[PDB]
């Protein structure tokens, strides 16, 4: 859930 | 005129993705599931990226964006592998990656060459009905919005009307004779029946893949991460109808 999500925050 | 949405979609359609398979190791169950697992944690990276850049995704709320592509990435992948083993080997074998192509010893070592039969039927039917590129990527494109919960997702309306414009966008690239208006009802009929194909071989696997999550550690295969925290929180939704494809035809 941590990369998966970190995939998704990084540049938004 | 010159439109806007298949440049898109031409433009973010990832590259090549290597399994970081050691081709000189036997071919055991043990060695191609995990070159497998592998595989798919560095194409979700990959997903991940092509899904954010798709025309109005980033319009749905950010937990059914990850909802989804942690439901369809496996019919996502699929297809696209079934494209590459189309394009690069006529379908004779299945192209997952370079380093890690199946061949008929494979898909029996691998202890799922039944559903490789399958994907191998899912690849040939590129050539059967001569799928275009641009029909391949805006189908591809459907597959990220063909799999929800039952409960629907925190902005359905905002999904609903996403995947709308997307089956549209199919509509419009169709190849086939306008004059003949026929050509492009039957045309349209064979891609949502392709589309829908998808879905039974993807849930064979999530079995599969599940039941080896399971018993990993007994038979010496590892899942990276990312894969086995959503094959054992996602999957097994949709393994349980919480979650299921939306199929065009009953
Ligand atoms: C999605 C992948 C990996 C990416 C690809 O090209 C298609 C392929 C289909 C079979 C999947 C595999 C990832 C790992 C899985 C899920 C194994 O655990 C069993 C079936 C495998």
């Amino acid at each position: 859930h941590k990369k998966l999500l970190q995939l998704l925050t990084c540049s938004s | 005129s010159q439109p806007i949405f298949l440049n898109v979609l031409e433009a973010i359609e990832p590259g090549v993705v290597c399994a970081g398979h050691d081709n000189n190791q036997p071919d055991s169950f043990a060695a191609l599931l995990s070159s497998l697992n592998e595989l798919g944690e560095r194409q979700l990276v990959h997903v991940v990226k092509w899904a954010k850049a798709l025309p109005g995704f980033r319009n749905l709320h950010v937990d059914d964006q990850m909802a989804v592509i942690q439901y369809s990435w496996m019919g996502l992948m699929v297809f696209a592998m079934g494209w590459r083993s189309f394009t690069n080997v006529n379908s004779r074998m299945l192209y997952f990656a370079p380093d890690l192509v199946f061949n008929e010893y494979r898909m029996h070592k691998s202890r799922m060459y039944s559903q490789c039969v399958r994907m191998r039927h899912l690849s040939q039917e590129f050539g059967w009905l001569q799928i275009t590129p641009q029909e391949f990527l805006c189908m591809k494109a459907l597959l990220l919005f063909s799999i929800i919960p039952v409960d629907g997702l925190k902005n359905q309306k905002f999904f609903d009307e996403l995947r709308m414009n997307y089956i549209k966008e199919l509509d419009r690239i169709i190849a086939c004779k306008r004059k003949n208006p026929t050509s492009c009802s039957r045309r349209f009929y064979q891609l949502t029946k392709l589309l829908d194909s998808v879905q039974p071989i993807a849930r064979e696997l999530h079995q599969f893949t599940f039941d080896l999550l399971i018993k990993s550690h007994m038979v010496s295969v590892d899942f990276p991460e990312m894969m086995a925290e959503i094959i054992s929180v996602q999957v097994p939704k949709i393994l349980s109808g919480k979650v299921k494809p939306i199929y065009f035809h009953t």
